């Protein structure tokens, strides 16, 4: 029950209606500049209407704000051996009599081959020649012909998602939620909208922190462990040979199994060399797991910590290491979100407890308010600095706000009201201050604070002595004379025997 | 392309009797008149009548259509196999069902090759198979008493021939190895495979096997062959011109005996001889066509096969309903120590865990069980709302909240900025006092050591060594005055001697 960097929202741009037993309804269609805050706080978008009483907030919340990378597009790459076949002929048929009877081999030239079947795959069929003879078992004294045909397979069943990148562009992490009961957390980029939930599109506008080194990197993810890692790999489609993106497959329902359709991969891979009657093949592909520059969950590439983060979408995220800053801010684009105002006045009346924490500070102070209502209204409690708005339930409750001050006093007055009770209630209480967090070994930061407060640090007087004195114009004088009092006599009349410890070493011992 | 020994057949008897042959040759040459369909139907089918009407044997219908194996005719089809002498063809049973293949509208009779063995269907007189393959219809077209070569079917291709047997032991390891190729199949068609505990509804599938005649047969994916010509001491077979086959005693005399006419391939191995004769030949004739005989080198050791195949087959495919999820935790608590809370997790150790404070967020160390994680001190203050989200081993992703005391006012510096501004508590309140006193007492004994320079001033020491560069510098001020002297009287002497004109 909190808001915080309020913006008003933009009015005289809602439609009013009316009907259905009070309940007076709404649309609008608008823009707002709400700023980014720190990582635990809200800004919200505090509403109005011309004639209503009443009105209806819409506050974003960030959790984290971590360096998250983009997706120009994503595959599937399944572990591949190799596998052959070969048959040996005679030239006594009227089938074959010379190689490959045209220029190029066309179909299979053949049955039973292990082309026909469902999980045999992609396949480059050949032909070559062989010895024949009587000591090879043919009746002809001439070369004899051998096909052969390659493929690869998928034992075992392990299967990695791949996603090739490089923009690595700041994100966040927020809770949206409607003005009347509806809440959704989503993750919006800095540069892209993050599509219409409601009628409410919120987008962010970073600072693009450059990283300090960071070539084509891919974030690889196996699916049956959850191993990741960062490796290098070609874009979508072309298959270079030496990186992971060879066996490029797009659907994880035929990668597994591969299949002749639905995927592309590159010849000279399943190489095979002919012996004197059969044929062997030897695999020159390199599996994902060793191939260059394969990192790990933890890794420090360049300045930045890049450990695991568990979300839904971009499920690695880098990290600073002492604090930085990012100085961004959302956007909200409102089309035709509709809001319901109960256009009927109620009683609201309170007065705060007690109010505690910072100093100007990085979470401000909390003040407790206690309140009597018989109405579901907003508060739109304001004063000299910042203003807050929260909910208010029906009969007697207590609720918390933030309020940023800046002096070692508070006595100001504020002018709290919800729905149309105007009214004023008081301040009062001591604040201390505390400075900005250190760093500390053992712990790994995951967060990029959008806000650190500084120009404000020089000792004061009036607080550096009402508790080392009293309390009073005069006290002050009469405490000062007295401590300067206080040491003099004592600190000449040592003089006395100053020279009976100071004259040892120049005298006789 | 088919013709064998002769032309097709053409048959006068409404029912005839097909003498039983003994000459090996005359078998041959009885198989191509497409007669073995009617010894298997005149048998037990109880019909009445011949198949393969003015057609041959080339004119047989095959499933695949354009295919290998036919091409050729020295290739035994199961059929002339099981009238050779080989094992019996089954009899049709009711728990076999027929893959959806080709069209069977117009056939009579055909076959297929399962994993016992060979079976075969056929219907009685006056009927014949629809257009699906379950009851034969009766159709009036069907009772002309004659029956063309087309009506019969054939499944798949095969080649069949004799083989080397082996022993068990070299077969068992083989039937373990195909096993471990398809971790799929657990059924095929009532014949145990493997244990799935489950099956599914069977749906076909194309596989090449091969036959050993110990067991229910090898189900072949991937293989090397190699056809050997052989043709050792009996490949041959042959006929006279016109009449047919020669006789039986002809065809054992004729491996041994002297003068034989034939093709020169026989003439090279039989012993054969020349002289001079006339149009008398003794059943001349040449070696049949065909490629030869298949052997298989899978991974080692070699077998010569008794069947060799590519067919449909019935089989099932193993299912399992995996998603059964765990929850998050079990009994998991939040702790607080000094400055960072501490997890702990009971039911498995902890893979990684992202803690998200009050304005921070820190990741676990991982490893252990009851993981220590600390966030930056200094900014710990109040009551905050610890909230966790992680994934442990074993597939859990586990979420927790929870808070605990922390201090309110309490910042406990030793000498930073952090006091300067806050002499209130300041940890110790007793504290400020040290501080003044020590800055009071530096700064009298910080004064006491200006006054001493005051009355006694250190730069007198100093005022020694920049009246000798005055010195220098007068010095070389006044050294200008002679040149001004000498150089101007030089000037007035030489004016003055030439002056006096
Ligand atoms: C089909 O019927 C014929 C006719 O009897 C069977 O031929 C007999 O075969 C046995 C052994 O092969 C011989 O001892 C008999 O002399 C044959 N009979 C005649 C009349 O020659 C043949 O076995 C039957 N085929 C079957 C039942 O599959
Ligand atoms: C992998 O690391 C080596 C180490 O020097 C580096 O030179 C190379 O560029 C890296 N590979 C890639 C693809 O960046
Ligand atoms: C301030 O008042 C709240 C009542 O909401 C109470 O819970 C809290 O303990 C109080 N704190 C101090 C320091 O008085
Ligand atoms: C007012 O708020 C309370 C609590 O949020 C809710 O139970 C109640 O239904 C609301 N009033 C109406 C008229 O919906
Ligand atoms: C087959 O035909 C011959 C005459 O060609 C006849 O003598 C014989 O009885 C017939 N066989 C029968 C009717 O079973």
């Amino acid at each position: 029950e909190s808001c915080d960097e309020m913006v008003h929202a933009d009015s005289k741009l809602v439609s009013c209606r009316q009907g259905s037993g009070n309940m007076k309804e709404c649309v609008t269609t608008g823009r707002a500049l709400l700023p980014a805050v720190n990582p635990g706080q809200e800004a919200c978008l505090h509403f109005t209407a011309p004639g209503s009483p009443d009105s209806k907030c819409l506050k974003i919340k960030v959790k984290r704000i971590n360096l998250k990378c983009k997706k120009s597009s994503s595959y599937f790459v399944p572990d591949a051996r190799s596998r052959c076949t070969s048959v040996r002929r005679c030239r006594w048929a009227g089938d074959c009599q010379s190689g490959c009877p045209p220029h190029s081999t066309s179909n299979s030239f053949s049955d039973d081959w292990a082309g026909k079947m469902d999980r045999a795959g992609l396949g480059f069929s050949g032909c070559s020649d062989g010895c024949g003879g009587a000591a090879c078992g043919c009746f002809n004294a001439a070369p004899s012909c051998i096909f052969w045909r390659k493929w690869v397979e998928n034992p075992h069943g392990i299967i990695w998602k791949v996603s090739p990148c490089a923009a690595w562009v700041p994100s966040a992490v927020i809770e949206l939620t409607m003005p009347s009961g509806e809440v959704r957390t989503f993750h919006p980029m800095s540069g892209i909208p993050t599509q219409v939930f409601k009628g409410v599109s919120v987008t962010y506008l970073g600072s693009d922190m450059e990283v300090s080194g960071l070539t084509d990197l891919c974030e690889i993810e196996e699916l049956k462990s959850k191993k990741l890692a960062l490796a290098p790999c070609n874009q979508a489609g072309m298959g270079v040979v030496g990186k992971v993106g060879e066996i490029q497959c797009s659907s994880e329902e035929s990668a597994r199994t591969i299949k002749k359709d639905g995927c592309i991969w590159n010849a000279d891979l399943v190489g095979i060399e002919l012996r004197v009657d059969d044929a062997v093949c030897y695999s020159k592909i390199t599996s994902v797991e060793a191939v260059a520059n394969y990192s790990a969950i933890p890794t420090t590439i360049g300045g930045l910590r890049f450990e695991r983060s568990h979300d839904s979408l971009g499920k690695i995220s880098g990290s600073p290491l002492d604090i930085t800053a990012i100085r961004g801010s959302f956007s909200v684009n409102y089309r035709g979100l509709r809001l319901s105002l109960s256009e009927i006045t109620a009683t609201c009346t309170g007065e705060v407890t007690n109010v505690s924490g910072c100093y100007s500070c990085m979470t401000g102070a909390k003040v407790s308010i206690k309140l009597h209502s018989s109405k579901n209204s907003t508060a739109h409690v304001r004063c000299k600095g910042d203003e807050t708005a929260f909910s208010v339930l029906e009969g007697v409750h207590s609720y918390t706000v933030s309020l940023s001050f800046d002096h070692a006093v508070v006595d100001e007055q504020c002018q709290l009201n919800c729905g149309g009770h105007e009214s004023q209630v008081t301040l009062k209480g001591n604040l201390i201050f505390l400075d900005v967090p250190k760093f500390v070994d053992g712990s790994y930061m995951q967060t990029y604070h959008s806000s650190v407060p500084t120009g404000a640090n020089i000792p004061s007087p009036t607080d550096w002595l009402n508790a080392l004195f009293g309390n009073g114009l005069s006290r002050w004088i009469l405490g000062v004379i007295g401590v300067l009092l206080g040491g003099l006599a004592l600190f000449f009349l040592i003089m006395s025997l100053f020279k009976l410890g100071t004259k040892q070493v120049f005298r006789s011992r | 392309s088919g013709p064998i020994i002769c032309a097709g057949p053409i048959h006068s008897n409404k029912s005839a009797n097909i003498p039983h042959l003994l000459g090996y040759s005359e078998k041959i040459c009885q198989i191509d008149r497409l007669i073995h369909v009617s010894s298997w139907l005149r048998n037990h089918s109880q019909f009445q009548g011949y198949v393969g009407q003015r057609g041959g044997r080339s004119q047989v219908s095959y499933y695949p259509a354009e295919n290998s194996y036919s091409r050729w005719s020295g290739l035994l089809s199961p059929c002339d196999a099981d009238w050779l002498g080989m094992l019996v063809v089954k009899k049709a049973k009711g728990s076999d069902m027929i893959v959806p293949g080709p069209s069977y509208k117009g056939k009579v009779f055909f076959e297929r090759p399962t994993f016992d063995g060979y079976v075969g269907w056929g219907c009685s007189s006056g009927k014949s198979r629809t257009e699906s393959g379950e009851l034969c219809s009766s159709d009036s077209g069907t009772s002309s008493g004659l029956l063309p070569s087309d009506r019969v079917l054939w499944i798949g291709d095969v080649a069949c021939q004799p083989m080397t047997p082996i022993p068990e032991e070299t077969f068992l390891e083989l039937k373990s190895f195909s096993q471990s190729e398809f971790p799929d199949i657990c059924k095929i068609d009532g014949v145990v495979f493997n244990q799935c505990e489950g099956e599914s509804l069977p749906q076909p599938f194309d596989v090449a096997w091969m036959d050993v005649g110990h067991s229910h047969k090898i189900i072949m994916r991937e293989h090397k062959t190699k056809w050997v010509q052989e043709s050792s001491s009996k490949d041959f077979v042959c006929y006279k011109a016109g009449t047919g086959p020669c006789s039986e005693s002809e065809e054992k005399t004729c491996k041994t005996s002297g003068s034989c006419r034939g093709d020169m391939q026989f003439c090279k191995v039989a012993g054969c001889e020349h002289g001079e004769e006339a149009s008398e030949a003794k059943c001349r004739c040449s070696l049949v066509h065909k490629p030869g005989e298949v052997v298989v080198s899978y991974g080692g050791m070699r077998v010569r096969p008794k069947c060799y195949g590519f067919s449909r087959m019935m089989a099932t495919l193993e299912v399992n309903p995996p998603e059964q999820r765990t929850g998050q935790c079990t009994g998991c608590h939040l702790e607080c120590i000094n400055g960072g809370v501490r997890l702990i997790t009971l039911t498995s150790e902890l893979k990684s865990a992202t803690v998200c404070a009050s304005h921070f967020c820190s990741s676990a160390t991982s490893g252990k069980k009851s993981t220590e994680i600390q966030f930056h001190s200094g900014s710990l203050v109040g009551r905050t709302a610890i909230h966790v989200k992680g994934a442990l081993v074993d597939g859990t992703e586990f979420t927790f909240e929870g808070s605990c005391m922390f201090p309110d006012g309490c910042d406990a510096v030793d000498c930073t900025f952090c006091r300067e501004f806050l002499k209130n508590p300041q940890c110790y309140p007793a504290k400020k006092w040290l501080f003044i006193i020590i800055v009071i007492l530096l700064g009298y004994a910080g004064l006491m050591l200006l006054t001493n320079v005051l009355k006694a001033i250190g730069i007198w020491g100093s005022w020694v060594i920049a009246p000798v560069k005055l010195i220098f510098a007068i010095i070389k001020k006044l050294m200008r005055t002679v040149s001004c002297l000498m150089g101007k009287l030089m000037d007035r002497g030489r004016q003055v001697i030439h002056e006096e004109i």
